[PDB]
């Protein structure tokens, strides 16, 4: 869901985290090295210019291949991307997704549902320690048991 | 299953040591590449990656180690102690010894240079290959071998084991002796 | 440590690198072509505590399955080149370029630095060189003497006005420098950048033809930083940074207790 | 968590979904034809805790029938769609309906979407097409390349002016459409909405009979936002804000007393 | 972090460029044949939440629409500025060799006698030469340029005008310098006699000004300011939410 | 600092430019053989975000 996209010195469109974005052809998305004016449409296609062409010759050469699965078969990976639960399954290419360009799509943590819920973490951690501390002091009694 | 980028990230202590004790791992990367230590003792891999190159020392006891790719490069030692490896490749890299105590290895390849000891205790090996030199000592107890190639040289003590030798070879430089 | 203590302690990194990278754009609030920077942040890998094996879709929404993360980090500043406004001075050495393309000026090591900073003046032998350190533009545009005005044309062609004669006297012409990837330059300070791996090669040509863009004589390029788009994310950063520090007195107080009960 | 805490975390997640909307309202402060949304809160059901059965108009002034309730929640986030002022342009090609009517253009996915926004132009083929996106006003409007003026009469009668030929021709006509409940419109973005269930079938017509507003060219509607309401409703919505703040940092105060006494 | 924080800084972009706009209009209250902008505002994307709960992102500037609107006539006393009487464009040859087309008339002569532009010297299509032997210089309102020459009855010809409209004007990519480049959506290049076919008419010794309303853009950059402030309160607000929750949970 | 601070500069210089023009003319109202001067105006570069179509 980063969409911190980005163009190397080859052409490949890539994101901030240097991951290859694919498109319509389930490879990587390769540009034009030349171009002057790159826009992403609405729907994720690609219009670029060419280096010093005229504002009419706008030309469409790829489409980013956005996937609308069912959010409850996802699982993320170790390395921060979502996949599939189950293995060696395709990602169909969803037609209804939408991209707004110009923006930057940041995190939903609810800074404030932490909060709550670490301050509760803190006392349910700290009435089991209490516990542990009961259960020692419970066994030190028994020990006069075989005093004799 | 397989070795990722990932996978081996949760493996790795502070000097590059691989510790895959009994995980269910079958295979690694091609051209791996391990800074140090390598530890694949009772693991279901059946093939190791061509190009693997280790700093460190190989251990794959009682695993499932049966084929190495040519290529391999190990700085310290292989550690074969009843693996399920049948053959040797040629042109491995090893800087230590290879212990292939209670393996099913058959053949080895030749002119094979070790820079320690060798064990082949309990192994259906036939006949040690011509031109065979070994830096340490030779451990052949409980194995199939009852004849010595023509030349080989073992800078150490060879240990017979009890199998009865019925040829010596012609040109041996011993810097030890020779025990039953 | 506490694992809980150092996951905190990445966030408290990673905000100060955009502290770091947000004063610096306010301090170059008012630098002639200068480009803000981004401080990019991403997520740390998630490592499996319950299941050493390394498998995390057998079953991640069970306890065994759990995976942990190791914080955020810092991955790239990255530059945002966008074009700035434009300063009409009423000084003829000062140069812009309209779109893309780079001005080039030679470091005195040999190689050249790529700038959009078009404040040029002329030194005592009368090089067109930069209003800063002095370095000469590339290429070499030496004026006479006897010229009484300086004319840059739209394409770089620069021409003097000599008394005695009509038509102006060309002495040069100059050149701009374009790349596929911009963001990719090495700031190196003093309005300057140093050609990178991940910018590509230079891509050389008169400044008006193949795209490139256009020379504009008494004319400068304002800094592109938006001072309320700092001030927006000053204040996020500040708040991040301080929620980073309670969950840490929090782990401290929860230690604290367990060898004080126990 | 503890009772106490998620009880007074659910006023703190209504009040944030609520200063989002008043935020949103304020951002589109000057967006042609925006209609405001106002938050709508609703309080959670509540819990016999006493009664192992549930019953409750036994003794609800009793401790047995003692009911708890669980917080509050933002329930509908409503569009007010009340008449927004006119803003009177001069250019020709943007337009307003007076009264209840929405324009009707196409999306690219082939259906038909509705907005308020009168903001158009035309395409290089001449039909009259959003201001925005670029999509077409449907029923689709060419208007020739000879014509010299654009009239739009009150009925959306698209009329033209062509030199050599006295009376305009008309070269179609615009058609509005209404909606029994248009609350109940998905709202997309754009200044556009879709028809949903809960909004009702399309109604289209002609715009002036039948009930339909009138088209009214060279006018802009202005968006109906309250800058004062939303200043007052902020004023409210921190307050309370802190006020759920203060109830968490009791309890959390009250249940660190009792492992720290005990 | 908190929604409403990027919600109202969105506003804050939309109005900065709002303003910017204003302050070109503005800027070029002068200009002769300038076109006045507006700035198109638009919300964003609506999200579906707690799952019928939408909650906007905010509001963005989609485009910069420009009305081309005829401006006011100034009438000069220079014999080569000229205008055009309705729909059309001066046709000028750019340096690249493009043909750019611009409404400004303030038109000039070259060392060759080439009517070119006054600014930059960019040559008009097609091209015009005065000859020396010319004593005045006359436009026809059909584009037809003729001069008077001594000794001989009846204005030579020397070349005609023509002119270019656009059905979408709007959609014409301005380059500076009153210049404009055609585009996909600006159509197609419609050239013939100006005077014919919905073409306007070439207007000797006359300008064109600016269209700018000087007293709409000092109003619009009062909403402008509050909306712009009022935005700003939010964040303020927020902020202060923040600081009190972190120094209270 | 702000975009609209430096569009309105280049305005107040252009007509600072424009007064000198006209205050130069009335200077010269009764110069022998003295051409009256206008001062010319132009747009600057437009900023390309979005390309018209």
């Amino acid at each position: 869901r980063n969409g911190n996209l980005k163009v190397d010195q080859n052409g490949m469109l890539t994101n901030a985290s240097g991951h290859l974005v694919l498109g319509e052809n389930d490879a990587p998305i390769t540009l034009p090295i030349p171009l002057s004016k790159i826009e992403i449409g609405r729907d994720g296609t690609i219009s670029v210019l060419p280096q010093g062409a005229p504002a009419e010759e706008f030309q469409a050469v790829d489409r980013i291949k956005l996937v609308k699965p069912n959010d409850q078969s996802l699982f993320k990976d170790t390395n921060g991307l979502f996949r599939h639960k189950t293995p060696n399954q395709p990602y169909e290419a969803d037609a209804t997704v939408s991209l707004q360009t110009g923006a930057i799509e940041g995190s939903n943590v609810n800074a404030v549902g932490e909060m709550t819920a670490l301050i509760d973490l803190q006392r349910q951690f700290e009435m089991q320690v209490k516990m542990m501390s009961t259960a020692e002091e419970m066994d030190k009694s028994s020990d006069s048991l075989l005093r004799m | 299953y397989e070795l990722d980028y990932y996978s081996k990230f949760g493996h790795t202590d502070n000097y590059g040591n691989l510790d895959l004790r009994n995980k269910p791992y079958t295979q690694l990367p091609s051209g791996f590449v391990v800074k140090g230590n390598l530890n694949i003792s009772q693991t279901p891999i059946k093939k190791l990656p061509k190009g693997l190159d280790v700093g460190g020392s190989l251990e794959a006891t009682n695993s499932a180690l049966k084929t190495i790719r040519s290529g391999t490069k190990i700085k310290g030692y292989a550690n074969l102690l009843g693996s399920k490896i049948e053959s040797w490749p040629r042109g491995i890299k090893l800087g230590g010894y290879l212990n292939l105590t209670d393996t099913p290895l058959k053949t080895l390849p030749a002119k094979l240079r070790v820079k320690g000891d060798l064990s082949v205790i309990r192994t259906p090996i036939s006949a040690l290959p011509e031109g065979l030199v070994v830096d340490g000592n030779l451990y052949i107890g409980g194995s199939a071998l009852q004849v010595f190639p023509d030349t080989m040289t073992v800078k150490g003590n060879i240990f017979l084991g009890g199998n009865k030798i019925t040829k010596w070879p012609s040109n041996l430089t011993l810097g030890g002796a020779v025990a039953p | 440590m506490h694992p809980a203590l150092w996951v905190s302690k990445t966030g408290l990194d990673a905000q100060q690198t955009n502290i770091a990278t947000i004063s610096n754009n306010l301090a170059n609030a008012s630098t002639v072509g200068y480009k803000k920077s981004r401080a990019v942040f991403e997520d740390l890998f998630y490592q499996n505590i319950n299941q050493p094996g390394g498998q995390s879709s057998q079953n991640t929404e069970l306890p065994s399955g759990l995976m942990l993360g190791a914080g955020s980090k810092v991955v790239a500043t990255q530059k945002v080149h966008t074009h700035g406004n434009a300063q009409t001075t009423t000084n003829a050495l000062d140069m812009m370029v309209e779109g893309d393309g780079f001005f080039q000026v030679t470091l005195p090591d040999g190689n050249i630095g790529y700038t959009r900073n078009g404040q040029f003046t002329l030194n005592g032998e009368g090089t067109l060189v930069t209003s800063g350190s002095g370095y000469p533009v590339e290429p070499e545009i030496v004026i006479p003497e006897d010229a009484i005005s300086i004319t840059v044309g739209t394409d770089g062609e620069v021409s003097v006005r000599v008394r005695g004669q009509q038509d102006n006297q060309v002495v040069g012409q100059l050149t701009i420098t374009d790349f596929v990837n911009p963001g990719g330059l090495e700031p190196i300070g003093q309005n300057l950048y140093l050609p990178t791996g991940a910018s590509g090669d230079p891509q050389e040509g008169v400044p008006g033809l193949d795209g490139l863009g256009e020379i504009r004589q008494s004319m400068l390029e304002a800094s592109n930083v938006n001072v309320t788009e700092e001030l927006v994310n000053m204040i996020e950063a500040q708040r991040v940074y301080e929620m980073n520090s309670k969950v840490i007195s929090s782990v401290d107080k929860m230690m604290s207790f367990v060898n004080q009960q126990l």
